[PDB]
């Protein structure tokens, strides 16, 4: 029995559970007193008893510190300033230490001090959560593609993505109240950051695409037209060839996020709603001149005087 | 309805027809067939559709516009006299074509043997009074013609009655005498009464109706019964209840109570903690849910008032009954299609796993008529056909045909297995509505609802009366110590004393506070109150914590003039004086005399008088003050409610923020940030508290509303991080935020989690909600209303009465009001610097141990008190002569302000027109 229980006390506690715990304890005490008496006046069987009721004595404390909110850095705290001790960093921050060290702790008596580290650790976790479902969230975040006619690629459901980008801004802006939010500051702002600058980007790229198709049913597919506007369907040719290389690159990437990471990508969909905006303005324009030379044309509208 | 036992056909000739889906003929019984409403031209649409299938024998489809001919499908309906309420009359075009039948009652004598064979059969378990099955049926007969003509629609809309309330008595009796012990003859009427009881006089308004139907009990047992070994048969005398036995036998009391409070206990632990008092008629209902959730179809409308304990209570009793409690979580923005997905999933519970849900459906959970009609479906059949139609159907047909064959009961027809599905939910699905005021529309609708009213069992719990608020206030005023008022027991008239005979302090106080509690609602509310004390409750609670703070308060000042009086006694010349200045321990004497009287009118004032005008607040605190006085209970004569709670500092950051400089104001600042108990309402035309609250919390201050569509998740992210909360609009409420308004919260081993919606989110801790409203002609719900710490930061015309005194005294009695200000300013100012300099001299003397040129400031410093011990004697001297001379002064200028009020009056009604 002492070598199973010794065995048992060397287990990493990344690995220990409490269910099977429960068990190995209830054989222990079973087991406890089968030992012959030359065992029971040595010192083993006495430390034997007396590990095994160290262990039974708190069980809430080991499955508090069996919770997902614990981190190594609560560890370290929990080992210098209850422990007095420094533990290896391999040993502490994958949590392979073992329960002897968990004893070493004196859960009985530092209970207190163990549950105000621990309601720090909770809400430590609580900020961590939200950091994690945002990080999730935005690891896995894809646009819906279609292809119309042209070889352009088309975005469809703008704003399943847009508010959920909305949102984590102001999730991330909201962080910023609490009072553990120091040590996850040096995450919270890069990831505010990079989702600033997507958000900015899809602002640009939903109007980029709406005047790209809203001028493709004007300009590129009635010749007459494009011939009394050469210019206008000239620059929109070539605002097309650079909004397509610009798309299929930027779908080349499985991710919405990653868009931010392209070299010219926010300021090329800034150029290019300029000039699809200047070219609808030529657009109006030139109607405005048709109408005021024969202005019963103002009884028709745009559609039906193109 | 019809998709289920109807297969359309088509044909060349016989385009779509909608025949039996069996051989057999089919009848369309449509109950209620007078009851739907009809349109604003005078049209109900029902109707003429069954008029179209009993005329053309047809109808078009709406999809795809084809002629659909039934084919021997029959119409049968049913309908109550159309002079009944709720009964729109039938347009003549429709009943044209339907033989009309008349199905009176069954002549008053025909129930008396109809019931007697009921009997005869319910006496087959006890035959030792097989000779006692005549007599029974004949009483509860004469007991159904009784409170039919007793209790009429005449005094409430709900007192109808019917032979189906003597087949419940008798399922009663027999459910009873079914698991019950071997049973005598006394034991059997006081049966047959507890029975009686929960059938005809559970849905009784008022103590008068409820005793005169007592004495009809006494009348028919002594009439038709003369039996000699009766006890009383009052509705609390008699308990019947298997929560303690194995049978369901006439259980003690006491023993009852025990039972009930030590499961109470491990219920408000175990599953959602609120802290709750246990008292008789917790008991009495505990007893009648536990009733009504014990048979097949039992469901229950519990029509009482607001924090009654209804929804709890229905929640305890089916945690001891094992029942899965089921709450639709709904909010404003809410449609029908997420209300038919709750019921989806509770059938599917219900049926397909064997759950035994329990359906709380509040007042507020329906928000239009659809909600209410799917309520209608599913009670008065056992289920709803619109939910499952078309695939949804087949898909349904298929999990109960796998799940029929788990049982290992066979059934491989489409009709067993919909039939072993409506058994199944009406045996497992039990209904418990909840409402709380019946005079509003939707409530009345609920009840007037004929499925409702006839499957469901009006239980009305009704406001709290005299017995139960003293037990209440018994058990929550016996936390806090009151062993140094020194009481003496006062003579008081026998109808003023509500609890046991008054003997110590505990007795006149919750004497005073019941008494306030009816007094306001006399004054405030008119005719019937259908308001249960939450403003008792609240009020109880706010004494408790201040007698507590007070006192701990009291003990601290004790403690600092004893160690400076020891010091002084170990203490060169002067010092003697401060023997003599030190005489405060004999005013302790007198002001902890006080403490109590203080807290009350302190507790009152925060819990009641949020919502008041400057006069009523006056008026109330006069009569709280004649209560108090008419009791034995003392308090500070010259009693201020801003000296009292609020402090210095706390005043001067208020007046920084930005609040008012009106005592109306000050005080309905303290009443919302001292009392944080319950969420505050603050109700103001001008949003200028909004900015003031966040002027308080800097920029923790968030500014949310109910109308943006993000709220939900705006929340959610303040609820997680600790900021303020302010929203704007209040009028509006989505219950969501129902599990936020009360503290009702899901605890963990260091981690608050509150629901909101469907979403665990969990509480920082630093986290405040005020609700903020604009209009005051605005309603708020009475979940809300009653929950809630109601502010009223309007500017009233009563403003008037007091500013322009302010004015008058200012230009006509220049000295006299320079020294009215001055006199309090002094007062509360000299109260903080003579402590400062007692802890000045004490420190001192901690330095001047044993020196001797020190001790020249010391005796310099001794000099100084005198000044200020002086104009402290000299300010209270004079009070005791201005004090009078104000109230003699005060009565002009009300004169004066009760013409002005008017005038203002006048001057509004111009601009209203
Ligand atoms: N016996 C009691 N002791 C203490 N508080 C009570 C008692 N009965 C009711 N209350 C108060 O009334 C409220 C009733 O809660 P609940 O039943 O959920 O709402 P409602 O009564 O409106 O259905 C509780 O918040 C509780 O504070």
């Amino acid at each position: 029995l002492w070598e199973d229980v010794q065995r048992t006390f060397e287990t990493p506690w990344c690995r220990v559970d409490v269910l099977l715990l429960q068990s190995d304890l209830a054989n222990f005490l079973r087991r406890a007193d089968e030992l012959p008496r030359a065992v029971k006046q040595f010192e083993m069987y006495k430390s034997l008893f007396s590990q095994v009721n160290m262990l039974t004595s708190v069980n809430k404390i080991l499955v508090e510190l069996k919770d997902g909110a614990l981190k190594p850095r609560h560890w370290n705290m929990i080992f210098r300033d209850i422990g007095k001790r420094q533990i290896q960093k391999n040993l502490l921050d994958k949590l392979e230490f073992s329960l002897k060290d968990v004893m070493v702790l004196n859960l009985t008596l530092n209970e207190i001090l163990l549950t105000k580290i621990i309601e720090r650790a909770q809400k430590e976790f609580v900020i961590e959560k939200s950091l994690n479902r945002i990080k999730k969230f935005w690891k896995e975040a894809q646009y819906e593609v279609i292809e119309h006619s042209s070889g352009l690629k088309l975005v469809r459901e703008w704003d399943v993505l847009e508010q959920a980008c909305k949102e984590d801004l102001e999730e991330l802006v909201s962080m910023k109240a609490s009072n553990y939010y120091k040590i996850f500051e040096q995450d919270c702002l890069d990831l505010e950051s990079k989702l600033t600058k997507l958000s900015e980007i899809q602002v640009n790229w939903v109007e980029v695409q709406f005047y790209w198709l809203d001028l493709y049913g004007i300009l590129g597919e009635n010749l007459d037209i494009q011939n009394f506007l050469p210019l206008e369907t000239s620059k929109f040719k070539s605002l097309t060839s650079e909004y397509k290389m610009i798309t299929t690159r930027a779908f080349q990437l499985d991710t919405t996020i990653e868009v931010i990471h392209i070299p010219n990508f926010d300021t090329t969909l800034k150029l290019t709603i300029d000039s699809l905006k200047m070219i609808k303005s030529s657009l109006s324009t030139f109607l405005e001149r048709q109408r005021r030379q024969f202005p019963r044309f103002y009884f028709l509208g745009n559609d039906d005087l193109l | 309805a019809l998709h289920r036992h109807t297969n359309y056909v088509t044909t060349s000739k016989g385009l779509t027809l909608l025949p039996k889906s069996d051989i057999k003929n089919l009848v369309l019984f449509c109950d209620e067939i007078n009851l739907p409403k009809l349109d604003k031209y005078g049209s109900q649409n029902v109707v003429l559709f069954l008029r179209q299938l009993m005329e053309k024998q047809g109808f078009w489809k709406t999809p795809e516009n084809k002629w659909v001919t039934i084919e021997r499908i029959h119409i049968v309906g049913a309908c109550n006299p159309p002079t009944d309420p709720g009964r729109i009359p039938m347009s003549e075009r429709f009943t044209r074509h339907a033989a009309i039948l008349y199905l009176g009652y069954p002549s008053g004598k025909s129930l008396s043997q109809i019931y007697e064979i009921y009997y005869k059969a319910i006496f087959k378990l006890v035959p030792e009074f097989r000779s006692y099955t005549e007599p029974f049926a004949r009483a509860s007969v004469h007991l159904y013609n009784e409170c039919k003509a007793r209790y009429s629609t005449g005094l409430q809309s709900h007192y109808l009655f019917s032979p189906r309330e003597l087949t419940r008595l008798v399922r009663g009796v027999y459910t009873a005498i079914n698991t019950g012990p071997r049973q005598t003859l006394r034991s059997l009427i006081r049966l047959w009464a507890y029975e009686a009881w929960r059938i005809f006089a559970d849905r009784l308004v008022g103590v008068k109706e409820k005793n005169s139907f007592e004495q009809l009990l006494y009348e028919t047992v002594d009439k038709y019964l003369p039996n000699q070994d009766l006890g009383n048969i009052s509705s609390t005398s008699l308990l019947f209840s298997g929560l303690l036995s194995l049978d369901f036998k006439e259980v003690n009391k006491t023993d009852l109570v025990n039972f009930i409070e030590e499961r109470f206990k491990t219920f408000c632990d175990e599953e959602l903690e609120v802290p709750m008092v246990i008292h008789e008629s917790m008991v009495d209902h505990i007893l009648r849910i536990d009733r009504a959730l014990k048979q097949v179809q039992g469901h229950m409308m519990l029509i009482g008032a607001s924090r009654t304990g209804k929804t709890i209570l229905t929640r305890f009793v089916a945690w001891l009954n094992g029942l899965k409690i089921v709450q639709p979580k709904i909010h404003r923005h809410s449609n029908l299609s997420d209300f038919d997905m709750i019921l989806k999933k509770a059938i599917s519970d219900c049926s397909l796993k064997e759950s035994r849900t329990c359906l709380i459906i509040d007042e507020s959970n329906i928000l239009e008529t659809a909600f209410l009609e799917r309520m209608n479906t599913l009670l008065a059949n056992a289920d709803i056909p619109d939910l499952f139609q078309g695939e949804e159907y087949d898909k349904l047909l298929n999990n109960l045909r796998n799940k029929t064959r788990s049982l290992g009961l066979l059934l491989d027809t489409e009709q067993e297995l919909y039939d072993w599905f409506v058994g199944e939910i009406a045996k497992n699905l039990h209904v418990v509505f909840t409402i709380c005021d019946p005079t509003n529309n939707k409530s009345s609708a609920m009840i007037s609802s004929p499925a409702l009213f006839n499957r469901c069992i009006i239980n009305w719990m009704g406001d709290w009366d005299t017995k139960t608020m003293s037990q209440v206030a018994n058990n929550m005023v016996d936390v806090i110590p009151m062993e140094f008022t020194d009481f003496i027991v006062p003579e008081v008239n026998k109808e003023l004393v509500f609890t046991e005979p008054i003997q110590t302090i505990r007795d006149a106080v919750v004497n005073i506070l019941i008494h306030f509690d009816r007094n306001f609602y006399q004054k405030m509310k008119v005719g019937v109150n259908p308001r249960s004390p939450g403003y008792f409750i609240d009020g109880l609670r706010a004494l408790v914590k201040l007698v507590t703070a007070k006192y701990q308060d009291l003990q601290e000042n004790q403690r600092f003039v004893n160690v400076g009086l020891e010091k002084l006694n170990e203490s060169k010349s002067l010092t003697f004086e401060k023997e003599r200045w030190l005489n405060t321990t004999k005013q302790f004497s007198k002001t902890s005399q006080e403490l109590i009287g203080n807290c009350i009118i302190s507790s009152i004032y925060e819990t009641y008088f949020g919502h008041l005008n400057e006069r009523e607040r006056a008026d109330m605190l006069v009569i709280l003050k004649r209560l108090l006085g008419k009791f034995a209970v003392k308090y500070d004569v010259n009693y201020r409610f801003i000296d009292y709670l609020v402090t210095l500092d706390e005043k001067m950051k208020w007046l920084e923020c930005g609040l008012d400089k009106n005592d109306y104001f000050l005080e309905n600042m303290s009443i919302v940030m001292n009392s944080q108990d319950a969420v505050p309402f603050l109700l103001d035309p001008s949003s200028h508290m909004i900015t003031v609250i966040s002027n308080y919390y800097g920029n923790k201050t968030v500014l949310l509303s109910f109308l943006e569509e993000g709220f939900v998740k705006r929340l959610e992210n303040a609820i997680r991080f600790g900021s303020v909360v302010i929203i704007q609009d209040g009028e509006f409420f989505d219950p969501i935020i129902s599990r936020l308004i009360s503290r009702e919260f899901n605890h963990a081993g260091n981690r608050v989690t509150v629901e909101i919606g469907d979403h665990e989110v969990d509480v920082s801790g630093d986290f405040k909600l005020f609700i903020h409203s604009c209009d005051p002609s605005g309603d708020i719900p009475i979940f809300l209303r009653s929950r809630v710490r109601l502010v009223h930061f309007v500017t009233n015309k009563e403003s008037i009465e007091t500013r322009i005194f302010d004015i008058t005294l200012t230009e006509e009695n220049a000295e006299m009001q320079r020294k009215r200000e001055d006199l309090i300013k002094l007062n509360t100012e000299y109260k903080l610097k003579l402590k400062n300099l007692e802890k000045r001299l004490l420190e001192e003397l901690n330095n001047s141990q044993g020196n001797m040129l020190e001790n020249d400031e010391l005796m310099v410093t001794l000099n100084n008190l005198k000044k200020e011990a002086m104009n402290i004697e000299k300010k209270l001297s004079e009070s005791e002569e201005f004090f009078p001379q104000f109230d003699n002064l005060v009565e002009e200028y009300s004169i004066i302000g009760k013409h002005s009020v008017k005038i203002f009056s006048m001057l509004e009604k111009f601009g209203q027109f």
